[PDB]
RNA sequence: GCGGCUUAAUUGGAAAACCUCACCCGGG
RNA sequence: GUUGCUACCCCUCCCUACGGGGAGGGGGGCACACUAGGGGGACUGCCGGCGUAAGCCGGAGGAAGGAGGGGGCCACGGCAGGUC
RNA sequence: CGUAAACCCCGCCCCAGUAGGGAUCGAGGGCUGCAACUCGCCCUCGUGAACGUGGAAUCCCUAGUAACCGCGUGUCACCAACG
């Protein structure tokens, strides 16, 4: 459901994941391993925790992520928002691209949330009180 | 100052609505 | 008498008992020694510059050299 | 020790003005962190110290009933106090202490102004510094 | 070309619930929604 | 055969939830089947602090006192 | 859920025996005749109706 | 070589000589940090040097330039411009310090003004309030 | 012993006739079968629990960096399926000045598992697995009235308790060790976990460990 | 290749040499040495080049967020500070603007910079040399990270 | 912020230089 | 799909390990995302245990699981409560 | 308004009442306003107090919560350590 086939032929699939406030959205076409976050490479992110947690998808899958390129385009919610949000979107959209059901599986192994998402997202402030002391 | 009376205690000048706070919770509905 | 605010006879001492040790860092040296970390510190990447260790982990303060 | 009274003394004890009430006595003994205060008056004039023990007592003896259920920094000072000159040995300002029933005692110099105070606490510190060998069976209460 | 759901303008004026400070600060949430399509 | 890495402590199993106890409650009673070593075959009832599991094995300092009362 | 109030056990109740033959031992088709046969505007009322009216067919099957 | 000069007189002041050249003038009572810093690049030396193995010739511009810093920074930069009896823009340090200052406080107390009052009565001397911290439990002047 | 059945993620281990339970799988690689690395250097797959009862709730499952989003305190024992070395990156973030900076605690510990290594030569998770087996409590003291006076007495800790109890130590430890001294909270934070690991008293958590327990045996 | 392929730290560092060794026109100006670059910043900056590291990360921005202008910048360079009383809790201060605005006025007469009705932009003489800087990175950068080799030496 | 103390006044209850202002001094 | 989004195009500029990359302008499109109205979904529904049964405990599936999460509405009658 | 701060990276500092702290005070420059002394706010240079983690006692909080970080806004000619 997050995935749909936008030209097939050359395949090309775009993806979404969200976090918080931020969202990711991903389109795959089959190439060399480049990936681009906003332009920038992957392995060229600053922070770096940031940047273990998007690549994580594209470790556990071993050599099938070295046949496609992958942009993505995040936007909102802070590095660790967005570096989720690209996590997912970058998981949902390996699965789907290469409909290999075991990679969907070991996905899921490592991190059950990969492709279900967090609904949780924050808590107003209520008034007379601090915060929202919940 | 008011619009509903005299008070000058709670003015309230968000956006345009000139009323003294107490009056308000009367006459928002 | 390389780091000007050092003399060689210590500089020359540390240089050598840091070859026996598996991992030195600026803190480990300052109080063995008795000098500031800051001084500490100029020791240890003159070493560095020197060839004699290699930096294997980086942070602010603390760096861990290994000695090759 | 052959150690001399000026060597033990504390010589900026903390301070309250003579009209300061009860709670800022309080207070100022929680901040100073001393076993001892010294009073004086608008004119900066010492004419006691309160030590803890006697605002405890003060207070024990003045507000103490609850079967009937239903100042000034001045009033608690003592001027008089036990007194040795600046040559004072150790040995005769605990003499003077234990006689007087003081947990000090105040150093008066030749003209007859304080200087400084010497208290429990920095006779068993000039102890630690010098003091001789026994076991505590001796001296345990 | 067709409607369009531009997003709607929300007014807020949170007031406190007392006529002089008495007792607990409980507020009031007054709320005028606005839509607007095209 | 060997359970309890420790040298003093014999390991115990936790075969029933019996129910709490304590001031406050935070001591929940535990039927525990002693592992290896001396009271093989004993079955004790502990106070266990801490949230405690069915199957949860946990190390016994000594193997004599069951006692539950902490009131 | 964890208790059903008396306005969901009054409403269920009475559905069920003016209509005996239109309920089955599965929540789906109970909750679409539930819809159709009651006045049911509260999307919350009408799956805890039709939840508790699947129960009632447990039960009364369970007891032949 | 030569071994650090653990003392360096500077300033009419017992400077450190292990101490780096600009965070060593600062303990001058009328230098801190960004004069100190100012000083050192606008004479050339590094600021991040040693106080101590600096040659002699650069330690007497630095003693040159900070008893006359109103020669070398710009009128923005100096602790009384616009001298308040003579007019011109000045650097004090030291003992023309603390007289300087003195000298503008007894003006207020001999002229009876408000602020002057205040000082004399040895509490605080801009708009605050005493029913309060008011008291002060620290010094009030330090300068 | 169990009537109740249990979760999937779960595996027993039957040996002899005691049910050793984990709940979290040991065994994950690549797609292509390579195996994934803690910190990208940090190998899972020789590293042992020595502990029966401590094996059910540390967590050994595989994973390049420690970072659950804070999913797994919901439900009770859900602490068993957060990663061990994101429990000890989770006691860095004190006091209040520090709270919510996982990006520091992570690199102190990160920091850490690499003086760790070259010190000692050893696999740093795994020295670290064997500081909590030489640092948690197997009893503790507990409140008692008598009638005005509240004395002690001594219960069983479980199993999930001494796994908080051996991490808060050596956490605590290190954090006073690297206040108002010139010592980087690294180095020490790299020294408690070496010396608890080689049962060395000075550490503070073996002090801690036997100051609980021997108040444990005068209050029986 | 381009800007985005190479780390900003290494970028920044390489430029302000090039500037400060190539380019004339950008000179620290005389009341340099008796500011800070702000409002209320603690201390004066450190680095003897910093005039220079400032016009190469000025340039790297405009790169990014090419037609900005003085306003924005000041913004880009903005602090945590102590506003008023030193014991009141910290608020955002923008960076000084005369800083910023001589040095986007010695870029533009080198001719790196050029002004527009919504902002500065570089000129394509300047992003060609911002570029080249890059790419002679680029070239070191790959043979310790052949990992990089995939964005600008595509096999 | 309140209490107390002081005060000509320090206003009265349980976002302050004017206005606010309800208090003091002088005047209409 | 007057506004917002950019997979897909073409023109420029720049870099180019020479294959390509990147940024700008325009087109096309609503695909993605976003916006806003209506609707669906979760019910202890299914499985195991207990319980006459209200229901409780574990599990699976499930976006979401036990009232899903946060808040509003303040029952009779009082507080000689606060507000001239 | 608007490229928020915390955060990440690099360099200096190295256990000291200090390159921590920023009260107090001196000289100067500005903004709002009819007016700034009592009695406003912002900036520059200098000056560097207590304070080295806080007694008896005591408050809040169960997950995107506590804590930390900033931003918008109410009040508002100017000014928020408050909501
Ligand atoms: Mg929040
Ligand atoms: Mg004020
Ligand atoms: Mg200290
Ligand atoms: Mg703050
Ligand atoms: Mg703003
Ligand atoms: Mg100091
Ligand atoms: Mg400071
Ligand atoms: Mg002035
Ligand atoms: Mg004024
Ligand atoms: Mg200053
Ligand atoms: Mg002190
Ligand atoms: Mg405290
Ligand atoms: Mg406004
Ligand atoms: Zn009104």
């Amino acid at each position: 459901p997050w995935v749909s086939i936008l030209q097939e032929n050359p395949r090309v699939i775009i993806s979404v994941g969200k976090k918080k406030t931020a969202v990711a959205r991903a389109i795959i076409k089959p190439g060399m391993g480049r990936v681009r976050i906003n332009g920038y490479p992957l392995e060229l992110w600053p922070i770096e925790m940031a940047r273990v947690k998007m690549q994580e998808p594209l470790i556990l899958a071993g050599d099938l992520a070295k046949k496609v390129d992958i942009e993505v385009n995040v936007r909102g919610g802070g590095y660790m928002g967005q570096a989720i949000a690209t996590r997912i979107a970058i998981a949902r959209g390996l699965v789907a691209y290469f409909q290999s059901e075991e990679l969907k599986k070991l996905y899921e192994e490592y991190d059950p949330y990969m492709l279900k998402g967090d609904p949780r997202r924050t808590e107003p402030k209520k008034p007379g009180i601090k915060h929202a002391r919940s | 100052r008011c619009l509903r009376c005299g008070t000058r205690e709670a003015v309230i000048r968000k956006y345009g609505l000139y009323l003294c706070r107490r009056c308000f919770r009367e006459v928002a509905p | 008498r390389t780091i000007q605010t050092l003399d060689e006879k210590v500089f020359q001492t540390i240089a050598k008992e840091v070859q026996s040790l598996k991992a030195v860092t600026p803190y480990e040296i300052a109080t063995k020694y008795g000098i500031k970390m800051s001084l500490a510190f100029k020791v240890l990447r003159a070493l560095r510059d020197r060839g004699d260790l290699v930096l294997v982990a980086k942070g602010h303060r603390t760096e861990v050299y290994v000695p090759k | 020790t052959g150690l001399r009274a000026r060597d033990v003394m504390l010589s900026d004890v903390p301070m309250v003005n003579v009209r300061d009430p009860l709670s800022s006595i309080r207070k100022a003994f929680l901040r100073s962190k001393s076993g001892i205060l010294a009073v004086v008056d608008d004119s900066g004039k010492v004419v006691g110290f309160i030590t803890r023990r006697d605002f405890m007592s003060y207070i024990a003896e003045k507000s103490l009933g609850y079967w009937r259920r239903q100042g000034t920094a001045g009033d608690l000072a003592k001027s008089e106090y036990p007194t040795v000159s600046e040559s004072a040995t150790l040995e005769e300002v605990a003499y003077k202490m234990l006689a007087a029933g003081t947990d000090y005692v105040v150093v008066i110099d030749s003209a007859g102004q304080p200087i400084g105070v010497v208290t429990k606490d920095e006779l068993v510190k000039a102890y630690k510094e010098r003091g001789r060998s026994v076991k505590v069976g001796e001296l345990m209460t | 070309r067709g409607p369009i759901p531009l997003p709607t303008k929300r007014l807020m004026v949170t007031v406190r619930r007392a006529p002089s400070g008495q007792g607990y600060h409980t507020f009031d949430h007054w709320e005028l929604r606005i839509s607007k399509r095209l | 055969v060997k359970f309890s890495p420790y040298e003093d402590a014999v390991a115990g199993l936790v075969v029933q939830i019996l129910g709490r106890t304590g001031v406050a409650g935070e001591v929940t009673q535990v039927k525990i089947r002693v592992l290896e070593g001396r009271d093989k075959g004993r079955v004790l009832t502990r106070n266990v602090k801490g949230p405690v599991r069915l199957g949860d094995i946990v190390m016994l300092r000594e193997t004599e006192r069951e006692a539950r009362r902490i009131t | 859920g964890r208790v059903k109030p008396k306005f969901i056990k009054s409403l269920a109740e009475k559905l069920l025996e003016a209509y005996p033959d239109r309920f089955t031992e599965s929540f789906k088709e109970n909750k679409k005749a539930v819809a159709e046969l009651a006045d049911i505007p509260s999307k919350t009322v009408r799956n805890k109706v039709a939840g508790y009216i699947t129960r009632l067919v447990k039960r009364q099957k369970a007891k032949e | 070589a030569q071994e650090i000069r653990a003392i360096v007189r500077i300033g009419d002041t017992d400077l450190d000589g292990n101490k780096t050249v600009a965070y060593a003038l600062a303990k001058i009572r009328g230098i801190g940090i960004a004069t100190a810093y100012a000083i050192c690049r606008k004479l050339g030396i590094d600021p991040h040097a040693t106080l101590g193995l600096l040659p002699e010739d650069q330690i007497n511009k630095l003693d040159w330039a900070v008893r006359n810093l109103h020669e070398l920074a710009p009128a923005w930069f100096l602790n009384r411009r616009k001298d308040p009896e003579t007019g011109r823009d000045l650097h004090l340090i030291g003992s023309e310090l603390v007289l300087a200052a003195k000298r503008d406080v007894d003006l207020m107390k001999k002229l009876k003004s408000w602020k002057g009052i205040r000082h004399s009565l040895g509490l605080k001397v801009r708009g605050q309030r005493t029913v309060t911290t008011g008291r002060f439990g620290a010094t009030a002047g330090v300068t | 012993i169990f009537g109740e059945q249990l979760p999937k993620t779960s595996r027993v281990e039957y040996i002899g006739d005691v049910p050793i339970i984990e709940e979290c799988p040991r065994e994950l690689k690549t797609l292509d079968g390579n195996p994934i690395l803690l910190f990208g250097k940090w190998s899972f797959e020789d590293v042992v629990v020595r502990d029966p009862g401590l094996r059910r709730y540390i967590c050994l499952k595989p994973v390049v960096l420690p970072h659950t989003e804070g999913r797994y305190q919901k439900r009770r024992f859900g602490k068993a399926h957060i990663p061990i070395v994101e429990r000890l990156v989770n006691l860095l973030m004190r006091p209040g000045r520090n709270t919510g900076k996982k990006h520091k605690a992570y690199n102190i510990v990160k920091r850490a598992f690499e003086i760790i290594y070259y010190k000692t030569g050893r696999n740093p998770i795994q020295v670290f697995i064997d500081a909590i087996i030489n640092t948690a409590p197997r009893e503790e003291i507990t409140r008692i009235i008598m009638g005005g006076i509240a004395y002690s007495v001594s219960v069983d800790v479980s199993p999930q308790r001494r796994l908080d109890l051996s991490l808060r130590w050596i956490t605590e430890g290190a954090r006073q060790c690297s206040f108002n001294n010139p010592k980087p909270i690294e180095e020490c934070l790299a020294d408690e976990i070496m010396a608890a690991a080689a049962n060395d008293p000075k550490s503070y958590a073996v002090r801690k460990r036997e100051e609980l327990e021997r108040i444990a045996a005068a209050s029986r | 290749t381009s800007v985005k392929d190479v780390p900003a730290d290494l970028l920044i560092a390489e430029l302000a040499k090039y500037i400060k060794d190539n380019v004339p026109q950008v000179k620290p100006p005389v009341w340099a040495p008796f500011v800070k670059t702000g409002a209320n910043k603690e201390r004066p900056p450190m680095s003897e080049d910093w005039w220079y590291i400032r016009a190469a990360s000025i340039m790297r921005k405009l790169y990014i967020y090419g037609p900005v202008g003085v306003g924005s910048l000041r913004t880009a360079y903005g602090y945590r500070a102590k506003i008023g009383d030193k014991t009141r809790p910290e608020r955002t201060r923008k960076a000084g603007g005369a800083i910023i605005r001589k040095i986007l006025q010695q870029l533009e007469h080198a001719g790196f910079v050029t002004k527009t009705k919504r902002g500065r932009v570089l000129t394509p003489e300047g992003k060609s040399l911002v570029d080249r800087v890059a790419a002679r990175i680029a070239k070191e950068l790959v043979k310790q990270r052949p990992e990089l080799a995939k964005y600008v030496a595509p096999p």
